[PDB]
RNA sequence: AUAAGUGCUGAAAGCAUCUAAGCAUGAAGCCCCCCUCAAGAUGAGAUUUCCCAUUCCGCAAGGAAGUAAGAUCCCUGAAAG
């Protein structure tokens, strides 16, 4: 089938808002959202239903007719409730504290590694030993988590570093 | 330390406005001055942006809906504005000179009445204005 | 592993495109391979 | 001479490649380019000549 | 930033309080007297100008003149220009005086080279000799010219010319001591130039 | 016997805009504005043509790939010493250059030829000073 | 006077500024001078203030004080360094040092008011527009 | 700002995907920062200060003569050659 073809209902508090040049943007119980589009494609929307109208076919319509979809889907979702991802800490000691706002982690090595976000999103540390990255949209949250990971990438050779909350490393055997 | 005229009522016609452009030229010039400005170039320029006749025509009409003025003030602007004279300069039209010449003429009338308190406020403000 | 001529080894490697290039990855990183 | 033709015969609408038609077209005309071009010394007569290619091309 | 103007005297050594000792170069002032300002309104940069080593009437033309009388000083025979610096704390006709450098502070120095004439290439651009015996007719010339294919000389050979009489700037000396009352700076390690010649000592750049 | 015209020409100046035009379209019809090849009294060596004033310089476009994969090179007379720009690079910090060596590669190359480039003047920003020789105003025919 | 406030470093303002703030404050005082006199047709004030703001006016009222010894050192500088500022486009119809001697009154003017020296250029004014109406 | 690489969201292809839209990161390389020369840059720039109320011919353009600020000739020399 396709996914530009689905609809999408709008909860109470959220509230779409059509602009010129297709630059809608979003009020919600979580703060707001905007985000411009294609000026080409159309973007149309009644009460609890969203439609993306598409001009005629070509290569790259096909692709913009998806795309956009999915972009409002992911917006109207991260401002109904927002997105989140944990950071599993394996260690043998590896260890993350809070500071203030920031964020500090005692890795293997010999300093201490600072991270600190923009603002907009939070960082929350449950325990000693977990991440937990927290904001609105989607691909926020996704760049932090990779900053925040890149730091210590896993060592296949055993379980050390950062990884993702919920995902499977090779082993190798070494001697 | 000019010394009084023997009335400053019956100049019925436009040497009020004779007088308050050479006044709110000097203003303007020593403005500028004390900006900070010497070339003789950009002074010129920013002088005649801030002295023209569409200028002065908007100030006026904007210290218009502050009523900023008081009876007497009305009063020597309509006795300017009635004023028939001379023949409007070819880039501008008929209308807006006659703004210009009330705001020339009122400024002339303040200067020539030792009113500075008013004076000095009056040009404060429309310079403000301007150089927005 | 560059070479010119990528194909699939085993049953699982996949065959993009990026930026006009033929890539083919995979999940065993031994087979991961891109032409040119 | 051509340039000076092809010069004129554009604040009028046309051009050189289409004026030579209507001229060859519109009887036969035979105003060799150095006089068609010299009449161009005064552009009254150049005019009627090109409103005359003009008509033609239709 | 700060810097002032003044001149070589020569070289000498002191001992510091561990009790070494260390290469010493002095250096002359007087008060210097700010002469212009060059605005970001007038020009296109922020600087002022200085003064130094005032000269007899007689010495002195009448532009010159003219210029120095709107400080209400005395014709000077150096003129100058320091440019980065802040421009509030500078007023036309007062003075910068030698006291702004505190002991073991680290200048700058800028001074023309001292004249060498017309020299070779194995002086001037530092090259080798050929040999002195075993039947060689080369010693003291500067080498092939170069290829053969461009039917022609490479822009950016090196060969004999005037040497020295530029302008050289050494950075990261330091102060040793500052003798506020007779106008003197001494600084470690030495400064190009001759003696009894100019000499700029600006603050550091690199930091 | 044809009227040869020769210092008894007048000019005229003309302004030009470039927000929203492809470079080397617009700087092929000002090239031959330049020239003098619009005007009945064509003469080949007197430089019969008129000056041109171009604003909006930095609006100018470029298709394709060509603000990354347009170089433009220049040589010092050094050994080695071969500079390089690309389109992006130019069109941020000389736009006005830009355009001048477009326009420069479409005129005559002798002597005469580097004098009707003294009429032309690019600038870029929305006002001119040329405010005193009353530069009317010339749509693109194409 | 007018009321007006110092500006700072009014000793090195070029001979320009000085000629621009005094040709405004001669205009000031020549117009409320005919206007004391009494008049009201602005064309013969206007007939008439070209007669006393010319260059040639004042080159001439420039000469006819300076031959008077009227003037001091300070005033002799100001009056060097308006006619030695060499800028501007000469009028048409006239000279081009008597433009320079009467930029040099135009400066000293300016100079003077700029100090708050009122009564010297009150009385310098005084007897400028006296000599010229004469 | 980039190279190779590592990417985040994301469709064509209901999934997957570094890319086609979009948003990053990333080298002794590239452009600045450091040092020197530089308006004959004939596109010959800017700033500050000095000199100017002459005399002849020439209807006029102009030409000529004495000069002003300043400079040079000539002489005593070297931190220069
Ligand atoms: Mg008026
Ligand atoms: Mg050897
Ligand atoms: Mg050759
Ligand atoms: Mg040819
Ligand atoms: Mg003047
Ligand atoms: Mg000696
Ligand atoms: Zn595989």
């Amino acid at each position: 089938s396709r996914v530009g073809k689905k609809l999408l209902e709008i909860p109470s508090d959220v509230t779409v808002t059509l602009n010129d040049n297709n630059t809608v943007a979003v009020k919600g119980p979580k703060g707001e959202l905007t985000r411009t589009f294609h000026p080409d494609m159309e973007i149309k929307v009644e009460d609890n239903v969203l439609t993306v109208a598409r001009p005629s076919d070509q290569k790259e319509h096909r692709a913009l007719h998806g795309t956009t979809r999915s972009l409002l889907g992911n917006m109207v979702e991260g401002v109904s409730k927002g997105f989140e991802r944990g950071l599993e800490l394996v260690g043998v000691g590896y260890r993350a504290s809070k500071s203030g706002n920031k964020l500090v982690l005692n890795v293997g090595y010999s300093h201490p590694v600072e991270i600190v976000p923009e603002e907009g999103i939070e960082i929350e540390v449950p325990s000693q030993t977990k991440v937990v990255v927290k904001g609105t949209d989607k691909e926020r949250v996704g760049a932090i988590a990779a900053n925040i990971r890149a730091v210590r990438s896993p060592e296949p050779y055993k379980g050390k570093g950062i990884r993702y909350e919920g995902e499977v490393v090779r082993r190798k055997e070494g001697k | 330390e000019f010394d009084t005229i023997k009335d400053s009522k019956q100049l019925n016609g436009l040497a009020l406005a004779y007088i308050g452009n050479a006044i709110f030229e000097v203003y303007v010039r020593h403005h500028l001055l004390k900006q900070g400005f010497t070339k003789p170039n950009d002074l010129h320029k920013k002088s005649s942006r801030i002295v023209s006749a569409k200028s002065q025509a908007e100030i006026l009409f904007f210290l218009q809906n502050q009523s900023f003025f008081t009876e007497e003030e009305e009063a020597v602007l309509k006795r300017g504005r009635n004023a028939k004279s001379g023949t409007t300069p070819k880039n501008t039209d008929v209308q807006t000179y006659r703004y210009s010449t009330a705001f020339e003429a009122l400024l002339g009338y303040l200067f020539l009445e030792k009113k500075e308190e008013r004076l000095s406020q009056l040009v404060a403000e429309a310079i403000q204005f301007g150089t927005s | 592993k560059v070479r010119p001529s990528v194909k699939p080894i085993c049953e699982k490697c996949k065959v993009i495109r990026r930026k006009g290039k033929v890539m083919v990855i995979c999940e065993n990183p031994k087979h991961k391979q891109k032409q040119g | 001479w051509i340039t000076r033709i092809n010069a004129a015969a554009r604040m009028n609408g046309l051009s050189y490649s289409r004026l030579m038609h209507g001229l060859k077209l519109s009887g036969i005309e035979v105003n060799r380019k150095m006089l068609a071009d010299l009449a161009v010394n005064d552009l009254t007569a150049f005019n009627q000549l090109a409103d005359a290619a003009k008509a033609q091309l239709n | 930033t700060k810097g002032i103007l003044g001149r070589k005297i020569g070289m000498t050594q002191v001992f510091a309080e561990n009790g070494d000792l260390i290469p010493v170069t002095v250096i002359e002032a007087a008060p210097n007297v700010v002469l212009q300002k060059k605005t970001a309104e007038n020009d296109g940069y922020e600087a002022i100008q200085l003064g130094f080593d005032d000269k007899r009437e007689k010495l002195s033309n009448k532009p010159e003149k003219g210029h120095v009388a709107k400080a209400e000083t005395a014709p000077k025979r150096f003129v100058k220009e320091l440019r980065g610096v802040e421009m509030d704390a500078y007023e036309v006709g007062q003075e910068v005086k030698v006291e702004i450098f505190s002991a073991g502070e680290i200048v700058d120095v800028t001074g023309v080279s001292k004249g060498k004439g017309f020299q070779g290439a194995i002086k001037r651009h530092g090259q080798s000799r050929g040999p002195m015996s075993h039947g060689s007719r080369y010693h003291r010339r500067p080498g092939s010219m170069g290829p053969v294919d461009p039917n022609r000389v490479f822009k950016g050979k090196l060969l004999p010319g005037r040497m020295g009489g530029e302008q050289i700037t050494v950075q990261n000396l330091e102060i040793v001591k500052v003798d506020a009352e007779r106008n003197l700076l001494l600084i470690k390690g030495n400064v190009p130039g001759a003696k009894k010649s100019l000499i700029t000592v600006k603050s550091a750049v690199k930091s | 016997t044809p009227m040869a015209n020769a210092s008894t020409i007048e000019r005229k100046w003309l302004v030009v805009d470039a927000a929203g035009k492809t470079l080397g379209r617009l700087s092929s019809e000002v090239a031959a504005i330049l020239r003098g090849k619009h005007k009945p009294t064509y003469t080949p060596h007197v430089d019969t043509g008129d000056h041109v004033i171009i604003i909006n310089a930095e609006k100018i476009e470029l298709t394709g790939k060509k603000l990354t994969d347009k170089i433009y090179y220049r040589h010092t007379q050094h050994p080695g010493g071969l500079k390089s720009r690309t389109a992006l690079e130019m069109r941020t910090n000389y736009p006005e250059k830009m355009l001048e060596l477009a326009i420069k590669g479409m005129l005559p190359k002798g002597s005469l030829g580097r004098q009707m480039f003294k009429k032309l003047n690019v600038y870029r920003g929305s006002e001119h000073p040329h405010e005193a020789q009353k530069p009317e105003v010339y749509e693109l025919r194409g």
